[PDB]
RNA sequence: UGCGAAAGCAGUUGAAGACAAGUGCUUGUCGUUCGUUAUAAAUGGCCUCG
């Protein structure tokens, strides 16, 4: 009957290789210019740059030879090497793929595969007709080999010849022409600049001779290397620093030119093709273009992610192309690609997948580098103690909820994402993004936070949620007062009430509480109201001390007023709290701790069993349909039949759900349908011979009172979040982003 | 919902053919255009008797009668009001029987007799509708024939459903429009349902089907809102029109014990989905939508009861939850006699909320997965406990534990399975009998900690405990669900310190504001003064406690002289708090000419 | 890239009357009887005082009409429904038919009676029909045709009858009310001069108005009492005033967000708005110099600027009307100029409330101990003195006490070489301590009344 | 760092290797490792299109 299927992308794939930077971008834009070409964690876009939308989409899984493949794209190359819309893809392990795009894939492509010993596949490159590739081989620092990459037509093989080899390569770029690598060494370190495809170019001098004294007098982070480029030419290299010092380098005579804005460490450098120009992007938030000739400087402030990438990509450089990163997420690293016009600097395309928050971190994401330790950012000698932490917590440390909360709209079934301060509608049926709107103060994109501003908490989206009708918005923000102050630990939690008409597509704000509840109370669990009871403008909030405030919206008063409470001063605090109300409307059910009650809507109280006495805390109270009631508990589930009030079935959760996850989270693991059945999802770790990262999930279909089990599936990934759509068919988001679906 | 005491409208009269009670409800025929939620009025035809109209408030009471011979049967009655040719009129139509030798359908206009006319008729009349609007009497035979007259009775129209012995037909309307859907028997359990709408001839024919499984003889039908509900073997069959597909069966377990012959079983619909069911003296108000009981009630002063017609309320569109049913009451005696009775019914909001805990409807753990991934018998342990010689604990904790595999003294998440609520009640039934005096098993201090405690075992619960100090001091920290004046009292009974601390956190923490001070007003003036004493002898919830107490005593019952001390002891504390504040508060936080002596 | 976002810095019916924000105060020679609206636009409204009527222009809101051929005391200027035409009374008892708004030609004079005639109101229902009530306690009924006999002549009355009001949907009933306390009604299709029924309110009847067509609201002695003829009884009454009242008029169908209003003179000062839907309840209010006599407010189809006004024993006449860049600190912010930032909300004449926003911008944005970095007693007494005076506001009073710790934790060492700083701090001490001593009652205060529920 | 409520209740912050400086010894460091649940500070701030 039912049926699971992928339907969404992922977070566009990345060169996520520490070493090398200056070409983590992968993307390449086509010769003729009008289409860019993407490579996905699990899909390959073109997207035509004059409409600005995809044209073309290329998934992995459509083709057998891609899935079994997909390993990570390390690099695109426009065309077929072997031989007018080819490209070649090159993966780390080392197969090459020729593909088309522009047409219908093929589903017998050219796959070959390049021996390599022991080596993982960095990068290649190409002048005219020859190609070379860089490998990576094994101090904590990975060597690498310069191989020389022919097809032989006779044998229809691609062999590698060997050119050159590095050990302990810290830091490295590659021109803009492709045909000179600047590279770092500790052999405390040399810098060595060397022509690919010739021997013109072969340089080496100490980091110490362009290293300045005062800075050696001064901290490591003066000394500290960020980013490196190297102009076309060879005649000049910029090197970047941590403290935010740009210095450009001459290599005839190794001369020193300190260009200094950036107030935190630069991330990404590059030269212009002529040399001219040299674009900065770092922290700020700003990408600089820095004037050579004046050492003038212009700005593109205000861009979304801080700028871990940037280059000039055009034959007379008439775009950008630069990398986003949305640090405020410390969960997951969220990249932006953006494609800008360089005469205008206008977005001529951006680009991202879904960018949810989970509440941990997962696998092996890590800030990035800053000038000094921060909840956004490593310091440089946090970042090997942060990865040894952070691999130690996936496998020791048992609390690995990973899990997002994620919103649908019934009017137009848009995806709504609570960011972090934003929520981001993205359109998973097309895939693509369709806005990303600030909902809350603070310093958000007023600037780029720099230095001890970086450690400032701005407000956080706990609870999204829409009214049964949808054009209603109701959000939960919490406020975090700044640290060093006497109103240092005083949270302020806000509630808003936001509109907008169907071909509007900003919200607008409407009416805003502040401290609903009281002071310092948090807003643990909210509801809308059904279609019953004030056609569907109503809406429930409840707190972790019991309290219950029924919300309406006033014709009159054309604002949200607070029509009834329920104040009983409880003493004990618990954040597990579940409420469900009937469709009907007449009742309420309130689980709190341990105790469920039913709360007659009339009089806001009690029902005249209206207590439940459960084993343990309720995480989620939901009822399937108006008979029966499904409440899940800490250490099982259980159906009971309003009816006669009898537990129909039961089921032990205590092997798989004992403290993996926090208190709450049940609900949006917990996803019900209100015509077929109700879905339990549950992720557990696979280890064979100590727990390992990679997590496997399976969903189960339950009936009304959970009598049989109409299907049980099994997907390979953390399925962070699910939930009922409003068609019969369930959506499910993976840790991956990936936004699969279970339907008949 | 509830229902109310029946009144008496009349006492029905002593004819042979009404001295059989299981076929009185048939002789007694109630009109439906008198009789709905705003009518006052009730026309009547008791067969043999006459045709009577009543007025129902302020008293019952008998308005007009018109006799009839006693050898004539009723088989079909109608009365409506209108206007005649222009004069405000009342028409009566009814049908009456000699023997089956002739068949007589008469109407009769009066002024608000103004007419009457007599004439024979095919077969058996068996439903009459009046329209007023058109001055049009309609007729339904049981050959099959719709006859439409005026009212001198000139046959105007004649239409035949082609099918004879028609044995139930029901009148409707829907949008402004005249329905009607009839039912006639076939062999084999078979029946032709033809529904017809009222409009060159004025009766066209919408659906005609044929219904299999359908009995009559043991089969009881009623109509409403579209809804075909018929009752046969305790099973309630709904079928929707128009074309009356059954839709849905609820089994009635109340009546499938009722032996088949000698139980009066009565039958009919009083709103959405609610219906009346009376078995003998016995009433029933029930929802079949949410299959609940909303009432009960049984009349003790009379045998049976029998419905005979309700005025049914359409609650989606009406804000009245109130009407009224009518039925045949047969009371016990030698001489039974039997009345006409008036019920008044509230059938409710026709919400969920009605309908909770009335189902008429009367554990053990399920694995998740049927079959290289971290993981974070109830009657024979009874059996072998019961075995067990009084006053042997140790015998009985070590069975208990063992055969449980429970490592731990205190109720721990591991112990899922055991929380089942049967066992565990006849364990404690087990201990109180097997175990007396001082000595208790540590199967008790397992149970206290467990959160399913039964609530039966919870009263006394402290009263048991009170000998062992350290069983008192368990049940208050963990065991569920004590009840408050239990430890109200005993709060102000023990005069240890630590228990009174604990009970105090205990009372405030699992008990609202409002709930805790009614009760506290119960206790005596005496021990809430002794109370007050040992504070003049954490502690700020003991502190909000004594605040509690004040309201509760009120500000008449206090007296001066106590007062002037505790306004003394709190003035005391006052600084000492304040004091303590600011050392919390304090933890947290060149000249032109000098003088100086060097040293060489 | 994006545009930067700009710094962020009662009941509905309570918000509308708000509204009426324009007085103009104006002075009549002698008291100001009544007041009367054109029904027709533009509305202009007709004050009777001393010997003349005077008619204001809504607009200019100035005397466009002064009518002075009125020999003795005048006592109304009622319109006719057109507006076309107005009746007045006179002490001598002669009723004037005027032209509106061609003072000189006299159409109808009609000698009511010797005595005075108080009220003049055509009816509105029929235009040719004209009442006339008198000190003579007959309230006849004049025909414009007819001015030599009264077309009928109401009597009944031992008192003087000085209310007179057409019910509407009801041109046949008429109502009078007496200085007796009791409210009559007649019928003029009957042969009439004999009330159909009589209404006691007990005190002086000072204005009977007719809110709806069922409803008739009395206003009399202390308090004013709604009356249904259907039931011939008093519905609804409210004496919150506490002088008798006087004037009452009534608007319905008007774009406020509440749909009818009533207004009633106090003579106490106060003229107070009555909503019928809620039972006719006090929603808002207003205060003169002294006693209130007249009241009345622009009808429904004004079609244009509304209008209330007010008349005074003293002649005095109130109208109210209802007429139908980035800052410094907002630079220094965008500018990262933080210090300078500081000072500006520490400049003379400043809203305290932006003043508050600045420090909370400061506050929000992380940027507290740098503000304060370059600083010394010279400029650091401004921000002293403001967070003297914004502690005792509750709103402030964190604010306040988060920057002043900080100042104190940064400039230690400063405050001891400064004797200046140290009075500040002082009596600083002085008014949070204070600001602690009000608290502390509060708790007191707050318990005390948890007692009584 | 664990748990919990937000308040808080408990528990941590070790060892090896290498480099630099000062005088084999002392101190400080680590784009080194093993193990435990485990101040900053290179004068350096955000474009233009009315």
């Amino acid at each position: 009957q039912y049926k699971l299927s992928v339907v969404s992308g992922g977070k566009p794939a990345l060169n996520n290789l520490s070493s090398v930077t200056g070409n983590k971008n992968i993307a390449r834009l086509s010769q003729d210019q009008r289409n860019y070409i993407i490579p996905f964690n699990n899909q390959i876009k073109v997207y035509s740059v004059e409409t600005r939308q995809c044209v073309k989409t290329l998934k992995f899984a459509n083709n057998s030879l891609l899935s079994g493949i997909f390993e990570s794209i390390v690099k695109i190359l426009l065309g077929d090497i072997t031989v007018a819309h080819l490209i070649t893809v090159f993966t780390n392990n080392g197969h090459v793929i020729v593909l088309n795009y522009k047409g219908k894939l093929v589903e017998s492509p050219k796959h070959f595969k390049i021996s390599l010993a022991d080596e993982k596949l960095a990068n290649v490159f190409h002048s005219e007709g020859n190609y070379r590739i860089l490998t990576t081989f094994k101090n904590s620092l990975q060597s690498y080999r310069l191989y020389a990459l022919t097809f032989d037509d006779a044998k229809k093989q691609f062999e590698v010849a060997h050119q050159a080899e590095w050990h302990n390569v810290i830091l490295s770029n590659i021109s803009s022409n492709g045909k000179l690598l600047a590279h770092m060494c500790k052999d405390h370190k040399s810098i060595s600049v060397v022509s690919l495809f010739d021997d013109s170019v072969n340089l080496s001098f100490p980091l110490g001779s362009i290293l300045s004294s005062q800075t050696q007098s001064l901290s490591y982070n003066t000394r500290y290397v960020s980013s490196m480029a190297i102009d076309n030419m060879g005649q000049q290299l910029a090197v970047g620093f941590a403290s935010g010092v740009i210095s450009i380098v001459s290599l005839a005579d190794l001369q020193i030119r300190l260009l200094k804005w950036h107030i935190d460490s630069v991330l990404s450098l590059s030269f212009s093709h002529d040399g001219s120009y040299l674009l900065s992007g770092g922290w700020e938030k700003v990408m600089s273009l820095w004037q050579l000739e004046t050492n003038s400087q212009q700005f593109l402030p205000r861009l979304n992610g801080i700028i871990i990438d940037c280059q000039v990509l055009g034959p007379q450089g008439n775009y950008y192309s630069l990398i986003l990163q949305m640090t405020e997420n410390n969960s997951n690293s969220d990249y932006q690609f953006l494609l800008l016009n360089a005469s205008d600097l206008t977005s001529k395309l951006s680009i991202n997948g879904p960018l949810p928050v989970f509440n941990s971190t997962i696998k092996h994401i890590q800030q990035p580098i800053s000038a000094m330790n921060t909840k956004n950012s490593n310091s440089i000698t946090s970042l090997n103690h942060s990865k040894k932490k952070q691999s130690r917590k996936l496998i020791k440390s048992r609390r690995q909820d990973f899990t997002t909360n994620v919103e649908i709209n019934p009017i137009n079934k848009n995806l709504y994402f609570p960011h972090i301060s934003a929520v981001q509608i993205f359109d998973f049926y097309k895939n693509e993004q369709v806005n990303y709107q600030y909902l809350t103060s603070g310093v958000n994109n007023s600037m780029g936070k720099v230095r001890f501003e970086l450690n400032l908490q701005d407000p956080i989206i706990t609870d999204l949620k829409f009214t049964k009708d949808g054009q209603w918005m109701i959000t939960y923000e919490i406020e975090y007062p700044p640290n060093d102050l006497l109103s240092s630990k005083d949270l302020t939690h806000i509630l808003k009430f936001w509109t907008k008409n169907d071909n509007e597509t900003n919200w607008n704000l409407k009416t805003k509480v502040i401290n609903p509840h009281g002071i310092s109370v948090p807003i643990t669990k909210i509801l809308p109201s059904p279609r019953s009871v004030n056609n569907s403008q109503g809406c429930l909030t409840a707190d972790n001390n019991g309290g219950l405030k029924f919300w309406s919206f006033d014709s009159h008063e054309s604002n949200w007023c607070l029509k009834k409470i329920s104040l009983p001063n409880f003493n004990h605090f618990s954040n597990s709290v579940s409420l469900a109300w009937s469709q009907d409307g007449s009742l309420i059910f309130h689980g709190f701790d341990d105790k469920l009650q039913i709360l007659d809507f009339d009089t806001f109280k009690k029902f005249e069993v209206s207590e439940f006495t459960l084993d343990s805390e309720i995480q989620t109270v939901k009822l399937i349909n108006d008979t029966n009631l499904i409440v899940a508990t800490r250490t099982t589930l259980n159906a009971i039949n309003l009816l006669r009030g009898q537990v129909i079935n039961s089921f032990d959760l205590y092997p798989f759900v004992n403290g993996v996850y926090k208190n709450g989270h049940m609900d949006r693991l917990i996803t019900c349908d209100e015509r077929t059945g109700n879905i339990a999802l549950v992720i557990n770790q696979q280890l064979t011979d100590v727990p390992t990262i990679n997590y496997k999930s399976r969903i189960i279909i339950f009936d009304s009172d959970l009598s049989t089990k109409l299907g049980n599936f099994t997907h390979h990934e953390y399925i962070s979040w699910i939930g009922w759509n409003y068609d019969t068919d369930f959506i499910f988001l993976d840790i991956e982003s990936t936004l699969g679906v279970v339907g008949t | 919902p509830s229902l109310s005491q029946p009144f008496r409208l009349a006492t029905l009269p002593k004819i042979a053919s009404l001295s059989n009670f299981s076929l009185q409800a048939d002789y007694v025929q109630v009109a439906d255009g008198t009789f709905n939620e705003s009518t006052n009025n009730i026309t009547l035809g008791i067969s043999g008797s006459s045709i009577s109209q009543y007025i129902i408030n302020p008293t019952p009471k008998l308005t007009f009668d018109y006799p009839i011979p006693s050898t004539n049967i009723i088989t079909a009655c109608n009365a409506e009001k209108g206007q005649a040719n222009k004069r405000n009129v009342e028409i009566w139509a009814f049908g009456l029987m000699v023997n089956k030798g002739n068949y007589t359908l008469n109407v009769i206009t009066k002024a608000l007799f103004l007419s009457q006319y007599k004439i024979k008729a095919k077969a058996k009349v068996m439903s009459i509708k009046i329209d007023t609007k058109n001055s049009l009497v309609i007729a339904i035979l049981q050959n099959g024939l719709i006859e439409i007259f005026d009212f001198k009775l000139t046959l105007l129209h004649s239409f035949d459903i082609s099918y004879d012995n028609l044995k139930y037909a029901k009148w409707f309307t829907e949008n402004g429009t005249e329905y009607v859907f009839v039912l006639c028997p076939l062999q084999d359990d078979k029946v032709c349902y033809k529904l017809l709408e009222l409009t060159s001839s004025p009766i066209k024919e919408l659906s005609s089907t044929i219904i299999e499984g359908f009995s009559f003889e043991n089969s009881k039908l009623c109509y409403q809102f579209g809804k075909l509900y018929k009752l046969n073997q305790g099973k309630i069959y709904i079928y929707s029109l128009p074309h009356c597909q059954l839709q849905q069966v609820i089994e009635f377990p109340m009546v499938d014990k009722l032996s088949p012959g000698d139980d009066l079983i009565s039958f009919q619909p009083v709103s959405v989905n609610r219906v009346l069911l009376t078995v003998n003296n016995v009433i029933y108000l029930l929802d079949l939508l949410h299959c609940s009981t909303l009432s009960q009630r049984e009349l003790t002063h009379v045998k049976t009861f029998q419905l005979l017609k309700s005025a049914v309320i359409n609650s989606e569109k009406s804000h009245n939850s109130k009407t009224i049913a009518i039925g045949i009451s047969t009371k016990n005696g030698p001489n039974p006699t039997s009345s006409l009775e008036i019920i008044n019914i509230d059938v409710g909001t026709n919400t969920l909320k009605d309908s909770l805990g009335k189902s008429f409807q009367v554990v053990i753990l399920k694995p998740l997965f049927d079959d290289r991934v971290k993981c974070n018998h109830c009657n024979e342990v009874i059996e072998k406990l019961s075995a067990l010689q009084d006053n042997d604990i140790t015998s009985f904790d070590d069975i208990f534990f063992k055969e449980l595999k429970i490592k731990e003294e205190h109720y721990t998440e591991k112990d899922r399975y055991i929380s089942d609520p049967g066992f565990l009640n006849k364990v404690l039934d087990l201990i109180f009998g097997k175990f007396s005096g001082n000595d208790y098993p540590k199967t008790l201090t397992f149970l206290l900690t467990h959160p399913l405690f039964p609530l039966s075992r919870t009263r006394n619960l402290l009263s048991l405990l009170r000998d062992q100090p350290r069983l008192f001091k368990q049940a208050i920290v963990t065991c569920p669900n004590l009840p408050l004046n239990e430890l109200l009292e005993e709060l102000f009974s023990i005069r240890n310190r630590e228990l009174l601390l604990d009970i105090s956190f205990r009372i405030l923490q699992d008990f609202t504001r409002d709930s805790i001070k009614q009760e506290m007003k119960k206790l005596s003036k005496l021990d809430v003064q002794n109370f007050i004493e040992f504070i003049t002898s954490q502690s700020t919830q003991l502190f909000q406690l004594l605040s509690l107490v004040l309201d509760s005593i009120g500000l008449f019952s206090l007296e001066g002289a106590l007062l002037e001390n505790l306004t003394l002891y709190i003035d005391k504390q006052v600084e000492i708090a304040e004091r303590n504040t600011e050392l919390w508060n304090l933890i947290d936080t060149l000249p032109t000419y000098t003088m100086e002596y060097l040293d060489i | 890239s994006t545009a930067r976002p700009r710094i962020i810095t009662t009941t509905p019916e309570q918000r509308y009357w708000r509204q009426y924000t324009s007085a103009q105060l104006v002075k009549e020679h002698n008291s100001v009887t009544h007041i009367s609206f054109n029904p027709q636009h533009p509305h202009d409204f007709a004050v009777t005082s001393s010997t003349r009527v005077q008619i204001f222009s809504s607009r200019t809101r100035q005397v466009i009409k002064t009518f002075s051929r009125f020999k003795d005391v005048v006592y109304s200027a009622s319109f006719r429904s057109d507006g076309k035409l107005l009746c007045a009374g006179d002490a001598t008892g002669l009723v004037s038919v005027y032209d509106s708004y061609n003072p000189r030609t006299i159409l109808l004079s009609i000698n009511a009676s010797t005595h005075p005639t108080h009220v003049t109101k055509f009816h509105t229902q029929d235009n040719k029909i004209l009442a006339t009530a008198s000190d003579d306690r007959v309230t006849r009924l004049w025909d414009i045709s007819n001015a030599y006999e009264p077309q009928l002549e109401l009597t009944g009355a031992t008192d003087y009858v000085r209310t007179l009001s057409f019910i509407p949907a009801a041109p046949h009933l008429v109502a009078t009310g007496s200085y007796d306390g009791l409210i009559r009604l007649y019928d003029t299709r009957s042969s009439g001069s004999t009330p159909i029924y009589s209404l006691n309110h007990d005190q002086p009847v000072e204005n009977v108005i007719a809110v709806s067509p069922t409803q008739i609201v009395s206003c009399g002695g202390n308090n004013f009492k709604v009356w249904d003829l259907t039931s011939n009884k008093k519905l609804y009454e409210r004496g919150n005033f506490n002088k008798a009242v006087t004037c009452l008029d009534y608007v319905e169908n008007f774009d406020s967000p509440m749909q009818s209003a009533l207004i009633a003179s106090s003579l106490d000062g106060h003229v107070k708005v009555f909503d019928p839907l809620d039972n006719f309840q006090v929603k808002f209010g207003w205060k003169f110099s002294g006693p209130v006599l007249s009241c009345a407010v622009s009808p429904s189809t004004a079609q244009g600027n509304r209008h209330l006004v007010a008349g005074l024993s003293s002649g005095l006449l109130a109208i109210r009307t209802k007429k139908k860049r980035m800052r410094a600190f907002e630079r220094n912010i965008n500018q990262f100029k933080w210090s300078e930032a500081l000072d500006n909300a520490f400049v003379p004449g400043m809203a305290k409330e932006l003043t508050l926003t600045v420090l909370q911008e400061l506050r929000k944005r992380g940027k507290v101990r740098v503000a304060l970095y370059g600083r010394d007693e010279s400029t650091l007494e401004p921000l002293l003195n403001w967070c003297l005076k914004g502690i005792e506001d509750v709103r402030s009073a964190s604010i306040v006490a988060d920057w002043v710790a900080v100042v104190l934790e940064l400039y230690g060492n400063t405050l001891e070489s400064s004797p200046v700083l140290q009075e500040l701090m002082i009596d600083l001490k002085t008014k949070v301590r204070h600001e602690i001593h009000k608290s502390k009652e509060a708790q007191r205060i707050e318990g005390m009344l948890q007692l009584l529920t």
